[PDB]
């Protein structure tokens, strides 16, 4: 809720440019997942569940056997 | 280029059909949609064009017709 | 020897229950699908892996359509 | 080269919570033809030729 994807995505594009070497690789590994959430129409709020879905009963069936 | 005569499904011969339609893959849909139309006529209601057999199938009629050049097709 | 135009379908899996004893159909496997794709018989495969197996509206409509003698519904 | 082939077909009158199962001749939804081969027990008589589909053991679930 207290997050701004654009600023975080932007900063990450600078911190890769600043410290070139091993930490650039980590910042770039961090970049890809953050950069993805910008263009994505769905918000990363949905990563946490207030409600959880329930599969149709027939795909988890309780059928009595011949007995 | 003589084959004496074809019989059953191999009538009419495929090489003489491949000349008519762009490719076998076209010819399939060519014949199939026509056949679906011929099927529908008994119940787009145009055909059968060529004089059909007494107990003949729509696929046979369609595949006969394309060979006769009674039909034309448009590639999407 | 097995044969099946239409009969009983399984409850949990909506394809024909397999077996000689249970009046079952045959397994149209992946290697069978590859051969069908390698031909490019699109409608055939799209019939086999739909109305001829899984599709609940297809399996009931196809029988009616064939016995009435109409076009096989998409 | 003719062979005799003998196949076994079992059924059990198992208890349920609604009522109880019973092997009996009388079935609600049948004709006389399909239960002609059956006897007073409610099973096909010894030697009555059976065809793929014919009733062997008449059993009724509650």
């Amino acid at each position: 809720e207290n997050f701004d994807i654009d600023a975080e995505a932007e900063s990450l594009r600078e911190v890769i440019r600043s410290g070139k070497g091993q930490k650039k690789l980590r910042a770039l590994k961090r970049l890809k997942v953050v950069a993805a959430f910008q263009q994505s129409g769905n918000s990363p709020m949905g990563m946490v569940l207030d409600a959880v879905p329930v599969i149709p009963p027939e795909l988890r069936p309780m059928v009595q056997l011949d007995g | 280029s003589a084959y004496d005569t074809p019989l059953g499904i191999t009538n009419p011969p495929i090489d003489e059909l491949l000349s008519r339609a762009s490719s076998k893959y076209a010819l399939v849909i060519y014949a199939a949609k026509r056949a679906r139309q011929i099927n529908d006529y008994y119940n787009e209601y145009v055909g059968p064009l060529v004089e059909p057999g007494l107990q003949e199938k729509p696929l046979s009629i369609a595949l006969r017709e394309i060979h006769g050049d009674l039909l034309e097709h448009t590639e999407g | 020897i097995h044969a099946r135009s239409t009969g009983p379908y399984s409850m949990i899996t909506q394809q024909p229950l397999g077996g000689k004893a249970q009046f079952g159909g045959q397994r149209f496997g992946e290697m069978e699908c590859w051969a069908m794709q390698a031909y490019g018989a699109a409608y055939t495969l799209q019939e086999l892996l739909t109305i001829k197996s899984d599709d609940t509206v297809g399996r009931v409509k196809v029988y009616e359509a064939i016995v009435k003698g109409e076009n096989i519904p998409e | 080269l003719t062979s005799i082939h003998i196949e076994e077909h079992e059924i059990d009158a198992r208890d349920t919570k609604l009522g109880a199962e019973e092997i009996t001749r009388d079935i609600p939804n049948v004709s006389d033809e399909v239960l002609a081969d059956l006897d007073e027990r409610g099973i096909v008589r010894i030697g009555a030729e059976v065809r793929d589909g014919d009733i062997l053991v008449g059993k009724v679930t509650p």
